[PDB]
């Protein structure tokens, strides 16, 4: 049948009760959503080897022993594992990091020892080790012995099992970097999978499979949730339902009595969760994946970027001939460019063009923001440039986007972001997009050839681009029948995007206040042009006269070179 | 060796190095996990595994499963080394031949040819686990003897070992038949040649082993009367006094390395011989119950290099001093405090045998079970050294015991009467009989399928020499 299961018999085959009913496992391929590609990798490793161990020997090679699997708290990581062990139908030891770390002096070494020797001895077999951080850390950070004893000793047992032998080790770990670095060489965790936060299509499955048992009323918009739902991991979807849930109990507890040991069952029956459940929740959220860099998935093409056609084709040239064309440049024998860097004003749209370039190779997108950078620097933070690229070569092809580079281009970040670019793999196509408002301040060293040498400016938006950003963000904002803009975008001459923006927004707002009295003294479903008039007599450009003629005498400068 | 040491030891010990011995377990409640697969509390418990001794009651690890668990410890098949073997004897002689520079010991010693501080702890492998007796009468008749004459006795006691299931890997000495050796007994002790008691040990032990016995320990008696008008003797030995004085200690360990234990997995192929030591003084109430005990490795090689000596406290053993030819270093005994603390205490002047020692337990085979003895005697031709009492082996006690039967027949009550131990020896010492005479003898009197042994042995000259001379005898 299924899940190697061979109305009673559909329910055996899954096509006292209670030890099966709170043991509800064998989490199969249909219990994940959202990590196709990162699936579909364990798959490969793992199954190819067990199943049809005859291809490797066929062909005659080693397939590997390491399965290292990394990502942020909550993406799935453990149910993933569970997932691929039960599906492969064999053997499989449990480790769980803490578990082994809570004994007695000199057991933990003994049940590493009996959990690899069992694994061993009942091939072929998965082991999975889960927290290995909680095992195996940083050398500098724990320096207890029992520490490195037991490091030592999971360093042996891995280095000795490697003989003609069908176990798998999966392992679990938040960051590349928390695991000690000699468990990452030949005959080790050398293969790695690392996981990211989910996209829109992503949380629309994940809301799919959670919410299949809950008594769901007809009026639920899951695609409006999954939309609005951005850097929530699988575990915060889980937690958004649970609070749903405990909503509507706490609306539906008018009409029960808490003394009552019973409940009736009539009531139970009226147990349907809403829409405005689902916001509330949203409301008591707290999302956390985010506070740290993670893999994203961006989705804008060339239609959200008004006009800079000539910075668009340049874009394409250097990034996606590449990828999308790799013969040619091995037939001239041509190595791609590596990296670019933009100037201009801000509030250009610098980060959606990069997002726009990722998206375009179909790449994944890291965001690096200013304040990370800074806290790296003064070394009060979990990550580490060193990690951000890790992840980034773990993850390829993927833009790293540097933002606010001029903070730390005024040194060591310095130094170690250029140290980690030279040691990238030229062929591997992972690109470093940098953006700054201080071309000059930034530091040349950073210029050199093999680094961000293109140069890119990004002017300010004009009438043209200006009414398409107009009406890019009046999308989703109601208007007003036969509401032209091109007054607007003429009026608005040098003004940026996030002028453009912020004008839009107050004139929503008034829009917004006038509903909000007219509503009270008891009328507002569009927005007349007075909005928009006012908002405009309450604008003003963001942008200094004396920035952009420095910035335009610089793009001449620049150019006579 | 590039290997394991090549070398042949008993059956008992191949059959069990054989095993596994792992302790299997079923699912817990405390596992989440599919039915496959398990994660902490699911795996096969090992043979050695203290918990579990401790929660069944048992207090040493079976010898074997400590070979298990030293085995598993370490020695990384294919690769990691080359078999550094995991057992070695102690060993605290000075050695005499270092040469950094320095010369022999008795003028000059390096830091590289001193014995380091000794730490004595107690140990936790019982080589041999239960020593157990075919039938009561064996030492119910050695008791007899004090009985009777009121002094002490002493008794090597011959048989052979085998498995013991009771025990995750455990060994049991069955002990077939009782010698006693010609000692000069008294009231509070006894005395006995060493050079002569050995002299005629080797050929008693040639005997036995052309029988099949082994000899597998020592068994002594110490008991005294107390007023009762029934049997009942005082409790002299129990916690709160000692359990075997130094004397008895020394004596133990002496044995032990007289007669080591061949084993494969050392550098000299041999460790903590297979000889356990009973004692008889009585339990709390007016038995006469059995103990048993058995030195541990240390004492087995602190003795050899001399320093124990007896004390005239029962429970401590006396430290001897530094001379040329022995150099005795700091003896640390290591106990743990009632707040769960290893302790290190300095004895020099005197320390308890207790941490010298480990206990075994005795038994008798069930009395509806299968019955494998070899001797069904004990009880008839009197035993070999009883000349104090009454007791004297001759050729009128062999009339009066084995004329009427041999004189007719009853080929089951011959048998009967002719697979006793004394007896046996007693007629080879006659020297009546030829070498295979003498084979076929004891391959019918101590062997079952015994009808066509027996035919021959009567058909054969000798035993008709023996009959006509027992005859001719009053
Ligand atoms: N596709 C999915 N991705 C992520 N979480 C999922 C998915 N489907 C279901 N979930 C739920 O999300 C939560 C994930 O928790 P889980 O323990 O697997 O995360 P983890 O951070 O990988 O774990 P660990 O503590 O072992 O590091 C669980 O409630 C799981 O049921
Ligand atoms: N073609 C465009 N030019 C300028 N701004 C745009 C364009 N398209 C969209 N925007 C808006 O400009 C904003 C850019 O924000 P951000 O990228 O943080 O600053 P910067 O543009 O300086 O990098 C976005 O909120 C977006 O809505
Ligand atoms: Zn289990
Ligand atoms: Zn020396």
């Amino acid at each position: 049948g299924k899940k190697r299961k061979d109305r009673v018999v559909r329910n055996n085959l899954r096509i006292n009760r209670e030890d099966e009913e709170n043991n509800m496992n064998e989490v199969g391929y249909d219990d994940i959503g959202g990590c196709r590609k990162q699936m579909a990798q364990i798959r490969e490793m793992v199954e190819l080897p067990l199943r049809h161990p005859q291809l490797f020997k066929a062909i005659g090679i080693k397939p590997p022993r390491g399965v290292l699997m990394y990502g942020p708290p909550g993406t799935g990581k453990t149910l993933m594992a569970r997932a691929v062990a039960n599906e492969t139908g064999a053997f499989f030891f449990l480790i769980n990091g803490p578990e082994v770390m809570s004994k007695m002096a000199g057991e933990s070494e003994s049940n590493l020892r009996k959990a690899f020797e069992e694994a061993e001895k009942n091939a072929p077999a998965i082991i999975f080790i889960d927290e290995i951080d909680s095992i195996a850390p940083k050398r500098d950070k724990t320096n207890g012995e029992v520490e490195r004893r037991v490091v030592s000793q999971l360093l042996t047992l891995m280095d000795g099992m490697k003989a003609r032998s069908n176990v798998v080790v999966i392992a679990a770990t938040n960051r590349p970097n928390s695991i000690d670095p000699a468990l990452r060489r030949f005959g080790r965790f050398d293969r790695e999978v690392d996981i990211g936060i989910p996209d829109a299509t992503g949380r629309l499955e994940v809301l799919r499979i959670h919410t299949k048992n809950m008594k769901l009323a007809d009026d639920v918009d899951l695609e409006a949730l999954a939309a609005e739902t951005h850097g929530y991991v699988g575990a915060d979807i889980a937690s958004l339902c649970s609070e749903a849930a405990m909503q509507q109990i706490r609306e539906k507890m008018d009409l029960i009595d808490l003394d009552e040991d019973e409940i009736d069952a009539e009531v139970l029956d009226s147990l349907g969760v809403t829409m405005d459940n689902f916001r509330f929740a949203l409301g008591n959220s707290n999302p956390s994946a985010l506070r740290e860099t993670v893999v994203e998935s961006v989705n804008v093409t060339w239609d959200d970027v008004g006009g800079l056609d000539e910075i668009k084709e340049e874009l394409k040239e250097t990034v996606e001939y590449p990828v999308l064309h790799p013969d040619q440049y091995t037939k001239f024998g041509l190595s791609p460019s590596k990296g670019v860097l933009f100037y201009g004003p801000p509030g250009t749209g610098k980060t959606l063009l990069a997002k726009a370039v990722a998206t375009e190779v179909s790449a994944n997108f890291i965001s690096v923001k200013g304040p990370e950078l800074l806290s790296m620097w003064y070394g009060e933070s979990e990550s580490n440039i060193r990690d951000i690229f890790d992840k980034a070569r773990a993850a390829a092809p993927t833009v790293v986007f540097l933002d606010e580079l001029d903070s730390i281009a005024k040194d060591r970040v310095v130094n170690q972001l250029l140290t980690e670019m030279d040691g990238m793999n030229a062929k591997k196509n992972v690109f470093v997009i940098g953006a700054t408002n201080r071309p000059d301040q930034i530091d040349p060293a950073i210029l050199r050839p093999g680094r961000l040498d293109q140069l890119i400016y990004v002017p300010l938006p004009d009438e043209n681009a200006r009414l398409s950003i107009l009406n890019a963000q009046l999308r989703k904002t109601p208007l007003e029948p036969g509401l032209e803009l091109t007054a607007i975008a003429k009026a608005t001459q040098g003004f940026s995007g996030a002028d453009l923006l912020y004008i839009v927004q107050r004139a929503a707002k008034y829009a917004i206040k006038d509903s909000i009295e007219a509503h009270r003294q008891h009328p507002v479903p569009y927005i007349t042009k007075e909005h928009f008039a006012e908002a405009m007599k309450t604008a003003k450009r963001s942008v200094s006269d004396a920035e952009l003629r420095r910035y335009e005498a610089y793009s001449q400068q620049m150019k006579a070179s | 060796r590039y290997g394991p040491l090549r070398i042949k030891e008993l059956a008992v010990d191949e059959e069990l190095e054989k095993e596994d011995g792992l302790i299997p377990r079923q699912k817990s409640k405390l596992c989440k996990h599919g039915d496959r697969g398990m994660c902490e509390y699911c795996s096969p418990l090992p043979p050695w595994d203290k918990e579990y001794h401790e929660k069944n009651k048992i207090k040493h690890i079976s010898f074997h499963s400590y070979l298990k668990k030293l085995n598993e410890n370490a020695n990384k098949k294919e690769n990691g080394s080359s078999y550094i073997s995991p057992l070695s004897e102690p060993d605290f002689r000075i050695n005499k031949r270092c040469h950094n520079g320095h010369e022999p010991w008795p003028r000059g010693i390096c830091s590289k040819c001193q014995p380091s501080a000794i730490t004595l702890q107690q140990q936790e492998f019982r080589m041999v686990d239960h020593v157990e007796f075919q039938k009561s009468e064996i030492i119910n008749e050695f008791i007899q003897a004090w009985r009777y004459t009121g002094m002490q006795r002493f008794g090597y006691m011959y048989g052979s070992y085998s498995k013991y299931d009771n025990t995750p890997l455990g060994i049991k000495a069955v002990v077939e038949a009782i010698y006693e050796p010609p000692q000069h007994d008294e009231q509070d002790g006894l005395t006995m040649d060493v050079e002569q008691v050995k002299n005629e040990m080797l050929q008693i032990d040639r005997q036995a082993q052309e029988m099949g016995l082994s000899r597998i320990g020592l068994i002594f008696t110490d008991l005294s009367d107390a007023g009762a008008g029934d049997g009942s003797v005082f409790c002299k030995r129990h916690k709160d006094s000692f359990f075997l004085s130094s004397l008895e200690v020394i004596m133990a360990a002496r044995h032990q390395t007289r007669h080591p234990n061949v084993s494969k997995y050392s550098e000299q192929g041999f460790f903590s011989s297979k000889f356990v030591t009973c004692v008889i003084s009585g339990n709390l109430e007016g038995e006469i119950d059995i103990s048993s005990y058995q030195v541990s490795t240390e004492a087995e090689a602190l003795v050899t290099a001399d320093m124990i000596s007896g004390s005239t406290f029962p429970s401590m053993a006396y430290i001897n001093d530094t001379t040329d030819e022995r150099y005795v270093p700091e003896i640390f005994y290591m106990k743990s405090n009632e707040y769960g603390i290893t302790v290190k205490e300095n004895a020099k002047p005197a320390f308890p045998v207790d941490y010298l020692l480990v206990t075994l337990t005795h038994g008798f085979p069930n009395t509806d079970t299968e019955t494998n003895s070899k001797f069904v005697s004990s009880t008839g031709f009197p035993w070999s050294n009883r000349q104090a009492m009454g007791q004297s082996q001759d050729y009128q006690e062999l009339k009066k015991y084995l004329f009427n039967v041999a004189s007719s027949g009853d080929f089951n009550l011959l048998h009967e009467k002719i697979s006793n131990f004394h007896l046996l020896l007693y007629i080879n010492s006659l020297q009546i009989l030829s070498p295979d005479e003498w084979k076929l003898l004891i391959e019918s009197a101590v062997k079952n399928e015994w009808e066509e042994s027996l035919l021959k042995l009567v058909s054969s000259a000798g035993w008709q020499t023996l009959v006509m001379i027992l005859q001719e005898s009053g």
